[PDB]
């Protein structure tokens, strides 16, 4: 029996079977649902768009994320999302397949009820698991200790995991990840004149920021260079034909990552957030998690993350101790990879949370099983 | 189906291994291989640590060892440790291999750092501003205390330039050592060269010497003991790590001769200061010039935006004039 | 010498001296050029006409808006605009004036620079500001905090500021205003017979829409008794002498201030606007934001829009706090008088973007000077 | 001449003059700088507001606590603290005046001289002392010999005196207090949603844990009430209106001070630091300390402490010792009573150190004349 890996994701659904090494369908969970007059007779016009098909037809609807921060806000449209990835995705039946699913750390726990409530009720499984994306971005490292910076499209945070043991306090967590770098990004787009107000425009200027934008090694050299030559400046076209140019704007957005006072998030960068977990444990586990830095996710998928990110923790720790980034390639799915990791494993057989545990303890056994 | 594994392990330990094993990509005789070639380049510290987090236990390997029926019934876990025991000097081999991947990243975190702790060492020692500098303080300072019994004096401590930007004026916004470096940018410009010969006492030591000196002795006695067990096993394990040993021990042989170099340069600076060598004149002394090299930064950052404010306020009071 | 308060908004321009409580001259900004052959010899005949002048031959001039959603298109029609009002509206020097003028918020850089080009190179001046308009719009109010909604002829904006501080990244801008409504009025009337195609049909329909629309309490009830009675009908006389005669459309008009579906637009309602302008603020200081809205523009010159505004905040808000809308009858001219009140300080001397500055740092002195 | 005696402890700072009961002067030690950046005029804006003032501002401005765990972190911050305290609240001059100075317990000796320099150069006194809280708390209490916790805002200590005699080897001083109750606090509202992120919001935190946290009798029979029955949830009306309603984290958070394993801290709780000290102690003078334990500070004004402190001490304790907790309701004024009680007394009237004392003896009499 092949398990069912997927990470409902707050930017993109991935997901797939059991010990692939690539996750079988990627997608955004939007919503969209039409906004103008549907005219035409017939021919299957649905009410509501789910996936990839609200995204080629994403000029004449309006569109909606289920997930806000690493929360699931609107419950319908994640059953949508839900349906759509078991039903037209991976056409399987939810009956004979057991399914991992991922959660954000400091969660609310009514939030993992819904889901298992959800996953256990309306889809009815025969197990399934619920698991830190931290833990399976570390399982992906392949390393037992270390502590992963997971940084999705609502939240970020810096998880240290010591010998596969996930310390509860040195957990640090920032709402600020690349959906406000999207939206800080659609700011800063009107100093050139590049007005953008619809959710088909956030999907572009989305776009705009995974193909064109990059960190910084220096903020303040690469705003003098920028200032001084056209250098960096490139062109974009859009879908319409239209082509813009952007110069110093490819690192000021990511710089929202480094200073968060850009959008007035007055906290403290997410280097300064890793050295504070860091500081937070141990003085004994220290030196290890200073050598273990990975960082998941595909907001991390920017070129120049890992040089600035061993530059400022450099900066901020002493001296003393060895500072190391692990920085995969593939870490944009590797959530799901390390889901992929967890699922077939002999000695997880135990740890599945049967529908007969399910019925025993209603949907509370994973706040008592899962960490 | 075929549940029977006929592991001897539990299952956490077998999953912890069956977690380290998935991430080389590979079959675990390419593993076993690399662990009898020798091979660190697959093998760091975690790695390692991990893999001897994971050894295999007393009643482990006999029940291995008993073990009569076929090898394919086994796990992957037990068909890892059969390929381990296959190996002669397995552990040992691991340990040379942890030790010399060890041994060459705390020879490259040490051997830079103290090199820079010698060069500072050596240039607070012979510095060249350093005497005018310190006499124009004197002089500023016999000014000042004019009448009192700590004025009239020929010298001072090294502690005297973190107390320089103790003492300021009625305005509590330049300090003394604001004063001597607007005063010196106009009269003596090459005490403002001072952070050049300061630049290798620049960043300090920014750690305790201590503790790098006894993890490169205790690495040193750990590559001697490893060293002597090679001596006692085998020629291929010889001609495998010998000379890797050799180099290692060579280089933390010159690496306690910079430490004892340090120290005698230590025993100089304590000399040079005036002050007996019991106290700590050796990391109390880095910092404080490292704060005496960011104050006089600070001071030069402090005064140039004091003189471009003046400048722009004189620019606005002409505007306001003119119009 | 006496400073200068010219306030170039997007439909109308009120110029006046600094310190005085009336702006000396208001006028439509439109450039009217001839479309039909000139017959006569002599007497005359200019081939633009500029503001009242174009107002009043507006049969047979082609009119051109220079800015367009608070940006202006046209330099040289803006130009002819700042020569007109220079020259021969107040008639001045304005090389022995200093010059306030007024600027939207999230408003394209180069606008900003070709105007300190302009005010700088071709109309010379000893010294002049850029202002954001929501900030005199809050001194002509007098306190010291508060949030404007400024809504002139292109842009609408909410900005909040609290004692005297201004909060950028709750700044929220849309351009919808009463030139759109216009032209949705213009689709309107179709509905009756009444065609209007031209530019000077144009500026009859914003004559009809200030003389005779209105905003709606409740939209559906006023729909409801529109569609039962003609008790809310009322009669225009065109200046051939036609009459017309019209309905509902009084308050179907501004409830696109409500309701931006209407002409298709995906973002939500202006009070909505508000309120997420609100809530994107500090917990703190929202008590004093939710008692002090300040209500200036013509936009806000609707005999409805205040118990409308009141009723529609009060239903977004929590029901424990205050709202007070502040809608003064002077708010048409709020901008000039709080220019006024601003250029007439001893304090705001020191803070001028001179003749030197600007030959220092070229025309990039009004980005670091001016917020 | 009148002396002053002025409590500067880690949270507030309790300033008046000697020879009084009630603290004439009490304000929370916190120093507000403006958090965004704007000039404007303001009629006269303070660049930073000390206590009430960034109390009242708090909305808009970073909070810096200059003093953290006892120790003075920035002393220019401290400055504007005495500057505030000496010439605003109290309006009284330095140099007339003698003026008593409180210190914990193990303090590192550069923040005494400092606070000597400070107290001499700038702000010059004809007297000053520095003397020990417990001491004062003690003489509050009046009493002569006894145990004493103290536990202000970072520093919980515990010093015993036999007969005047303060046992150095067996002060023990712990830093929890207040303010990582506050903290701790803030890690555990988000379990129930209610976000708070920023050091605006530590003073609503600060504000609940003042109101509503109360101290257990017993921690797992109100565990399991908790659990069991709603009956222990309280409600809190929020500044923007907002209601929210806790159940168990009223008593989770004092628990901290008796089970420091919460926050990770790996010591034991303050009745075993108290029991730890009396045990260091001669065994003939213990069963003074058992009937004499005093409790002073605002840490301890939770209405369970005594109780509670009572029973693990007597748990500890052989059970032939009287145990009596001292829990006088103004014991959190009480360090500036016996401040008060010190500065009055004709005999301590040889033990000031004065001006000439310091041009002698440099900074460096304070060791030797104060302990
Ligand atoms: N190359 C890239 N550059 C910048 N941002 C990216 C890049 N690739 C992905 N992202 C963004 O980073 C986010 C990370 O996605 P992921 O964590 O896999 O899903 P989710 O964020 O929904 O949990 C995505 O929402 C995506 O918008
Ligand atoms: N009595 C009125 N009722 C409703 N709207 C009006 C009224 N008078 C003017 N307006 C609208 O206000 C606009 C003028 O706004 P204005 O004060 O010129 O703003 P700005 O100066 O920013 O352009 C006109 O376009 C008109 O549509
Ligand atoms: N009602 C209360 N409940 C709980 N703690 C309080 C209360 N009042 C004051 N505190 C605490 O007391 C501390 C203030 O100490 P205080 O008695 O003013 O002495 P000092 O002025 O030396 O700091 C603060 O940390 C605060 O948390
Ligand atoms: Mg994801
Ligand atoms: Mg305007
Ligand atoms: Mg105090």
């Amino acid at each position: 029996t092949t398990a069912l890996v997927c990470d409902n994701g707050s930017g993109l659904v991935k997901a797939g079977f059991a010990g692939d090494d690539a996750p079988r369908a990627v997608f955004p969970s939007i919503v969209g649902r039409p906004r103008h007059q549907g005219v035409m007779v017939g021919m299957g016009q649905k009410d509501s768009y789910v996936g990839d098909e609200a995204q080629s037809k994403r000029g004449i609807l309006t569109l909606k994320y289920p997930i806000e921060h690493g929360i699931i806000t609107n419950w319908d449209d994640m059953e949508k999302i839900w349906h759509h990835t078991f039903y037209n995705e991976l056409r399987v039946a939810p009956e004979e397949h057991p399914t991992l699913l991922t959660e954000a750390p400091l969660n609310p726990k009514a939030n993992r009820e819904k889901m298992t409530q959800i996953m256990f009720e309306t889809f009815n499984v025969p197990a399934m698991y619920v698991a830190i994306q931290a833990v399976l971005s570390l399982y992906a490292s392949g390393r037992t200790t270390g502590i992963v910076l997971d940084s999705g499209d609502g939240v970020t945070h810096n998880v240290p995991i010591y010998e596969g043991y996930a310390l509860p306090h040195a957990i640090m967590r920032l709402d600020l990840a690349g959906r406000d770098l999207t939206d800080y990004l659609m700011k800063i787009l009107t100093e050139r004149g590049y007005s953008f107000v619809t959710t088909a425009e956030r999907e572009i200027v989305r776009d705009i920021k995974e193909k064109l934008c990059y960190v910084a090694l220096d903020f303040e050299n690469e705003m003098a260079t920028a200032a001084s030559s056209s250098s960096l400046e490139k062109s974009y076209e859009l879908p319409d034909g239209q082509v813009i140019t952007i110069g110093n704007e490819r690192f000021r957005c990511p710089e929202t990552l480094f200073q968060p006072s850009f959008i007035g998030m007055e906290s403290a960068g997410i280097h300064e957030t890793t050295y504070n977990s860091i500081m937070k444990c141990d003085i004994d586990i220290r030196k290890d998690l200073y050598a273990n830095n990975v960082m998941s996710g595909g907001t991390t998928m920017y070129p120049g993350i890992a040089d600035r990110m061993q530059k400022e923790i450099t900066a901020l720790a002493p001296s003393t101790m060895k500072i190391k980034i692990i920085a995969p390639p593939e870490r944009k799915y590797s959530v799901w990879i390390g889901g992929s990791i967890l699922a077939s494993l002999s000695t997880f057989q135990q740890m599945w949370i049967t529908k007969q545990e399910y019925d025993e303890a209603g949907p509370s056994i994973v706040h008592r099983k899962c960490f | 189906k075929e549940p029977k594994e006929i592991t001897f392990l539990d299952a956490k330990k077998s999953l912890n291994l069956n977690i380290f094993l998935k991430q080389f990509k590979c079959s675990n005789e390419e593993v076993a291989a690399m662990i009898r070639a020798g091979d660190t380049t697959k093998f760091d510290v975690e790695v390692l640590k991990q893999l001897l987090k994971l050894l295999p236990e007393k009643h482990e390997i006999e029940n291995l060892r008993a073990f009569t029926e076929e090898r394919a019934k086994l796990a992957s876990a037990d068909h890892f440790y059969l390929l381990l025991l296959a190996i002669p000097c397995y552990q040992l081999r691991i340990e040379c291999m942890l030790l010399c991947e060890g041994a060459a990243a705390v020879l490259d975190m040490v051997r830079p750092k103290a090199q820079l702790v010698l060069a500072a060492c050596e240039s607070l020692l012979t510095s060249r501003q350093l005497p005018i500098f310190c006499q124009l303080i004197l002089r500023i300072g016999n000014f000042l205390n004019y009448g009192s019994h700590t004025g009239d004096a020929d010298g001072f401590k090294i502690s005297t330039l973190l107390k320089l930007t103790e003492t300021k004026s009625q305005q509590n916004r330049v300090t003394l050592l604001h004063h001597v470096l607007e005063e010196a940018e106009k009269s003596h410009p090459d005490l403002l060269q001072l952070p050049r010969d300061l630049e290798q006492p620049s960043q300090a030591a920014g750690i305790n010497l201590e503790i790098i000196r006894s993890e490169a002795s205790s690495n040193l006695k750990k590559l001697l003991e490893t060293e002597r067990k090679v001596s006692a096993s085998v020629a291929e394990v010889q001609e495998q790590y010998t000379e890797r040993l050799q180099a290692s021990i060579s280089a933390f042989r010159a690496l306690d001769e910079l430490f004892e170099a340090i120290e005698q340069k230590q025993r100089e600076l304590a000399d040079y200061l005036c002050e007996d060598a019991q106290q700590l004149s050796l990391e109390d002394t880095f910092s404080t010039m490292k704060a005496f090299r960011d104050l006089f930064l600070r001071a030069l950052k402090e005064n140039k935006d004091r003189k471009e404010q003046a400048a722009k306020a004189e620019r606005r009071k002409q505007q306001l004039a003119e119009e």
